[PDB]
């Protein structure tokens, strides 16, 4: 009996520790992906002890670099340091990969069409029409104007449970579904229509 | 440096028309003339008058100086004085008149702690205090060297005020006088070393910086000098500045916190910094951190191997060796402490505790009386920690020498002996 | 840029060997400078 | 050119100021005064040793 | 329309400029010192380190998830880790000695 209590006592105790220590492991999770970030920049970028500098090039936005690096130099400058970062462009013959700026209720057709592959810096972007012409022909296959409402109350719910949604997980299938709740209601309305 | 300009400035900004206040009597009409032609000397050099390099201007300055009690003559005189004597530009011949006669060097001292203590520092201070104690060795126009040493407290006492000048300019004067061993030795006399000390545990910023080096330069100067090292053991925050040093961000800072603490290092010193203040650790945390000078980060590897070297002569075998090899068996402080005897009982066997079945045996068969005593004290502590070594021990001839010892005069020797059995026993009946 | 970097480095680094060549010089001269007044000291006892 | 002139020579003055001045500066210093203090030890065996000669004559 | 920048990061606030961009995030990483392999590489000793720390917080929130808790840093992660583990530890021994003098106490009272 004795030693049951004992073991008792320091379970409960052990308990009472870990309920704190997850909750430091919650944010240490975060300083964790921060850390291999910054591991992996370093493991993949080079520097300069001359400069005692970590230095490099990278593909960036140039709307982005427009406000992205000068915050940055300023971050550094407000580091205590004894000078902020640079912010100097670089050009070359090669072509960087690049994404068009994605929307919010955009970025599922924009996901559904890059499926085939990407193009340049500023080439053509099919997605643009594609966001309503699949929806503009998706919508004969299935018109029939008593099913289109119901499809539509079946994803009008999702967008409304969005806020609940985007917390609390689902089946696979289920969520593969409800990544695209806007684009479901777009082709329902369609639908409805034809 | 940037601390001696901000003041440099402040003087040499401001004006002060000397021959007015000769008229109205403050001096005589003399020095104000010298003053001002001090102040030509810099155009001169321009018209290659050679006698506005003169030293033939000192004598007057000197003169004025001691008479004078007007704070606003003295300070932009001794600026003027100080800003030459650097010079290779102007005042080149200023500074030979000083350094052949040492009776400027005496007036230097009167001057010296003279005015308003942070007019006269920013006005000179270190820039002509170093070499008047190099020109006169006394410094005493050293009972003037403790004077200056109670201006520098002062000085310390107003941090507020100038803490980017007139601590600077200690710092430097210190670190340029602790060159001579004798010279820091006054500045041993001199305080604030605890406010560096406090200064080096905790940086602010880079601006902690302007005058870590210095702080800690002082700390260098004082490793030189052990009368300082003592003051500064005993002083706190020696362990705090290592703590920061573990934080610090500039490799050079904490390579120059590990200079000092790698000539501190001692079998003593290493003991009460890798008990208490976990100094290894940090070391090795330093040293995995490698960083600008392989060479610099060998030095901490070094320092760690030095304290490792210590660690072995803190472990000494000499206890092990006295009992058996010398035969002689005296209590000592890790004979009668438990911790020794739970590391020493695996090194007993070699054939069934064959050590400590020689020293059963001598224990049984001993030169000298008194040595059974303390035996009986060591055979009680490896039983107690190892329950079959109690029973055995009671089997051993060494409980049969206990027996004897039961049955025998000397109260020290039967407490033993009693402590003895009971060992044995306690382990034969559970 | 890289270019105008790599002076500034060039010139730290001159720093330093110069600053390991005088930590030589400085002990080096030491040992004359002082036998002399070792030699001073005997003559203030031999007077 | 423009931010990049103006990086280019803060990140350089940095690395004088700092490796070379405050760093090579401090090399020769630290060096120097522990150099002086070897010799003043040796010195000091010699004048013990003078020491004992008087004595003796 | 991307295009490509080059800049400095000083040493000194190299992870805090590292940090900065990663709060919002512009442009992706290189690749130049990747040739180098985890082996030292520009600072993959210190990203080894960091590894080794990232792999004992895992452990630790593995341990915290098994035994049902809710979810320098690394060092005190670690240190929680093995104060859990100790307090682990003697649970099951306190449990085991219950265990075995139980059986002890029923042995004897049907003896």
């Amino acid at each position: 009996s004795e030693l049951k209590t004992t073991l008792d006592a320091g379970l409960l105790h052990r308990g009472n520790l870990l309920q704190t220590i997850g909750d430091q492991f919650e944010q240490w999770n975060l300083l964790v992906k921060r850390e291999k970030s910054i591991y992996h920049t370093l493991n993949m970028l080079s520097l300069d002890v001359t400069k005692k500098c970590l230095v490099g090039e990278g593909w960036s936005p140039v709307f982005a670099t427009k406000q992205i690096q000068d915050a940055l130099e300023r971050a550094a400058f407000d580091s205590n340091s004894q000078v902020g970062a640079i912010f100097q462009v670089l050009h070359t013959k090669e072509s960087p990969p690049t994404y068009f700026r994605t929307n919010k209720f955009t970025s599922a057709f924009q996901e559904i069409v890059d499926a085939y592959g990407v193009a340049k810096y500023r080439e053509a972007n099919p997605g643009v029409f594609t966001i309503v012409t699949f929806p503009f022909l998706f919508a004969v296959m299935f018109g029939d104007w008593g099913h289109g409402i119901c499809l539509l109350l079946g994803t009008l719910v999702l967008i409304v449970r969005e806020k609940k949604l985007a917390s609390q997980k689902l089946d696979d299938i289920t969520d593969m579904t409800f990544g695209g709740r806007y684009v479901i209601l777009m082709m329902a309305l369609f639908s409805i229509y034809t | 440096m940037d601390h001696a300009e901000l003041t440099t400035e402040q003087v040499l900004k401001r004006d002060i028309p000397w021959e007015t206040y000769m008229t109205t009597k403050l001096i005589s009409g003399t020095g104000l003339q010298l003053l001002r032609r001090y102040d030509n000397r810099s155009e001169s050099h321009r018209a290659q008058l050679l006698d506005d390099d003169g030293p033939s201007y000192v004598r007057v300055f000197v003169s004025i100086l001691r008479d004078i009690y007007k704070e606003e003559t003295v300070e932009y005189v001794l600026a003027l004085i100080d800003e030459m004597l650097t010079a290779n530009p102007k005042r080149a011949r200023l500074f030979h008149d000083k350094s052949l006669a040492s009776e400027d060097t005496y007036e230097p001292f009167l001057r010296l702690l003279w005015k308003g203590n942070w007019f006269i520092q920013e006005k000179s201070c270190k820039i002509l205090a170093s070499i008047v104690s190099a020109r006169p060795k006394p410094q005493d126009r050293i009972d003037d060297v403790l004077k200056l040493l109670v201006e520098w407290l002062c000085a310390q006492l107003k941090k507020p005020s100038h803490p980017s000048r007139g601590v600077p300019v200690a710092i430097n004067c210190l670190a340029a006088l602790l060159k001579e061993p004798m010279v820091r030795s006054s500045f041993v006399q001199a305080d604030g070393v605890k406010l560096l000390t406090p200064l080096i545990s905790p940086a602010s910023t880079q601006q902690s910086i302007q005058l870590l080096y210095e702080t800690c330069l002082c700390v260098w100067l004082l490793s030189y000098y052990e009368p300082a090292v003592e003051y500064l053991a005993t002083t706190r925050t020696l362990p705090r500045l290592i703590d920061v040093v573990k934080s610090s961000t500039k490799e050079k800072v904490v390579r120059v916190v590990v200079l000092i603490l790698r000539n501190l290092l001692p079998k003593g010193n290493f003991a009460a910094q890798m008990i208490d203040l976990g100094l290894p650790q940090v070391v090795q945390s330093l040293k995995a951190q490698a960083w600008s000078d392989e060479d610099l980060l060998e030095g901490l590897n070094q320092l760690e191997e030095g304290l490792k070297d210590n660690i072995k002569r803190l472990s000494s075998f000499d206890k092990y060796k006295q009992e058996v090899l010398l035969g002689h068996l005296d209590w000592s402080p890790m004979h009668k402490d438990p911790l020794f005897w739970r590391d020493n009982i695996t090194n007993f066997e070699e054939n069934d505790f064959q050590i400590l079945r020689v020293l059963l045996t001598i224990l049984d068969t001993s030169s000298d009386p008194r040595a059974l005593a303390v035996a009986c004290f060591d055979l009680s502590q490896f039983i107690q920690y190892h329950p079959a070594g109690r029973v055995i021990v009671t089997d051993l001839k060494a409980k049969e020498r206990v027996m004897k010892l039961m049955n025998h005069e000397n109260t020290e020797v039967t407490k033993s002996a009693l402590l003895c059995i009971q060992r044995l026993f306690l382990g034969a009946k559970y | 840029g890289i270019q105008q970097l790599l002076a500034a480095e060039q010139e730290a680094q001159h720093i330093v060997a110069a600053a390991r060549n005088a930590k030589m010089a400085r002990l080096r001269q030491a040992k004359e400078e002082a036998e002399r007044e070792i030699a001073e000291h005997r003559a203030q006892v031999e007077r | 050119n423009d931010a990049d002139v103006s990086k280019q020579i803060q990140q350089m003055v940095r690395f004088i100021r700092q490796e070379a001045e405050e760093k090579a500066n401090e090399i020769s210093v630290s060096a120097e005064e522990e150099f002086n203090i070897e010799k003043l030890q040796l010195v000091e065996a010699e004048k013990k040793k003078i020491r004992q000669e008087y004595e003796r004559k | 329309p991307m295009q490509l920048v080059q800049i400095i990061i000083p040493i000194e606030s190299a992870h805090l400029t590292v940090s900065y961009l990663g709060e919002l995030g512009l442009l992706q990483f290189k690749d130049l010192n990747s040739e180098k392999s985890p082996f030292q590489r520009t600072y993959a000793a210190q990203i080894k380190k960091c590894a080794e720390m990232a792999r004992k917080l895992r452990f630790f929130k593995e341990q915290m998830l098994k035994a049902g808790i809710l979810s320098d840093l690394e060092v005190k992660l670690g240190d929680l880790e093995a104060e859990l583990v100790e307090i682990n530890a003697n649970g099951d021994k306190l449990q085991r000695a219950h265990s075995e003098l139980v059986e002890y106490k029923l042995v004897l009272q049907k003896a």
